[PDB]
């Protein structure tokens, strides 16, 4: 029963079909890896300046292929947008639901090296 | 890498209603996607799924387009292609490429969009 969230969003391997949407499995056979400019990126998205804090960057790097905690799942709308649903209770959202804590990890990192 | 993937995309074009297109797009780099798909838009109409493959060959087609249009990869050119056949007007759209891949977080990408024109006939 996965359903995308409200409006529009802000700008194994095979997947699993439910209803008209497509929840994502992740693949065993091989490891994705994103380019820099991704990394650099979903860097700036989580609060860090990689030119003025190089040393940060090693959390936007474990953060940007975070797993998705408990029953989180990636799924793709008829549109082709991607969204996050709760299979534990129904919750949807547009953003990893890891974002939050890696944002709350760079502000804490930050001043713990001044 | 240091370059983002990007999805190039050819075949647009103009045709009469009944005649035959294809659509092509190869995605940079050596990726691995989970799935491939096609997708479409009218001006002020919602982007709406095609047809779609997984890396295994499993398909899925628009009820608007099944029995007329085909969607294919080879994974070894790391590239996906749509035959359309018997094409009608309403056809007419904006054609976009989609590829995903997964590592926890889904990654996206999209081609730059190629346009389909299918002209009444006679």
């Amino acid at each position: 029963f996965p359903r995308p969230p409200p409006g529009k969003p802000p700008t194994a391997g095979r997947p699993l079909r439910i209803g008209d949407q497509l929840v994502l499995e992740e693949d065993y056979d091989e490891t994705y890896i994103p380019s820099e400019q991704e990394i650099l990126e979903f860097a700036r998205e989580i609060g860090i300046d990689p030119i003025k804090e190089p040393e940060l960057m090693w959390l936007a790097r474990e953060g940007i292929v975070a797993p998705l905690p408990g029953e989180w799942k990636p799924c793709q709308d008829i549109t082709g947008d991607i969204y996050y649903f709760n299979f534990a209770n129904g919750q949807s959202m547009w953003d990893h639901p890891c974002d939050e804590h890696y944002r709350s990890l760079v502000i804490q990192e930050r001043a713990k090296l001044s | 890498s240091m370059g983002q993937v990007q999805l190039q995309e050819s075949g647009g074009g103009l045709v009469q209603a009944g005649g035959s297109l294809n659509l092509s797009c190869v995605a940079s780099g050596s990726s691995h996607f989970n799935s491939m798909g096609w997708y479409r838009q009218a001006p002020g109409k919602q982007r709406d799924l095609v047809a779609d493959i997984s890396n295994d060959g499993v398909t899925n087609y628009a009820d608007s387009v099944k029995d007329r249009f085909t969607i294919s990869t080879n994974n070894a050119k790391n590239a996906v292609y749509l035959q359309m056949n018997n094409l009608k007007p309403e056809d007419t759209a904006v054609y976009y490429c989609n590829a995903v891949a997964v590592a926890g977080r889904a990654f996206s990408y999209w081609g730059q969009g190629t346009q389909v024109t299918v002209s009444s006939a006679a």
